[PDB]
């Protein structure tokens, strides 16, 4: 298996971190983690995507 | 400085099983995905398990039911339990500091250690 992302959830910026919240594919919701943004940095327009409308749902 | 330490090793009999660990200092295991890779004598590296900063892990098919991988947060040190062990699970067995989810590169690794299974 690897680490293959399926859905990112949800996001916080928060403890001197930025963590996404992440699908994985091939798992259920009952193995949803957070994982750093350093660690998903190939997938770099999904994050930002998800940055932008985030970020205009919260206003 | 960032320090590895591997331990847990030694010989072991067909079926047999081990409880290793690496055991980290300088760092935080759990703000780097980490990986647990092996050598057999004679052939190339080779990845077993992964842990994700978040907790998330992953595990190579021909160990997939018999290893274990987990870490200790307050130990800041990781196991990987393996079990019901074969011949050709004989290798070095060393852990490496990655932070990337979907390569296994790292910029630290420990020195390994042993696994004899005969």
């Amino acid at each position: 298996d690897v680490f293959e992302v399926e859905k990112i959830l949800d996001m916080k910026t928060e403890g001197g971190k930025v963590l996404y919240k992440v699908r994985w594919k091939g798992y259920t919701s009952d193995d949803d983690t957070w994982e750093p943004e350093i660690h998903l940095e190939d997938c770099k327009e999904v994050l930002l995507e998800f940055r932008k409308k985030i970020a205009e749902n919260k206003a | 400085q960032v320090q590895l330490q591997e331990n847990g090793g030694g010989l072991v009999k067909p079926g047999g099983s081990l409880r290793l660990s690496c055991a980290a200092s300088g760092f935080t295991l759990s703000d780097y995905v980490m990986t647990w890779v092996r050598q057999a004598p004679g052939k190339g590296p080779e990845w077993v398990s992964r842990i994700s900063a978040g907790g998330s892990t992953r595990y190579v098919d021909s160990v997939k039911g018999r290893f274990t991988i987990s870490r200790d947060n307050a130990k800041n040190t990781m196991y990987l339990q393996m079990n019901s062990l074969k011949p050709e699970d004989t290798a070095v067995y060393y852990c490496a500091r990655g932070s990337t989810l979907f390569s296994t590169n790292w910029d630290y690794r420990g020195q390994g250690t042993q696994v004899m299974v005969s």
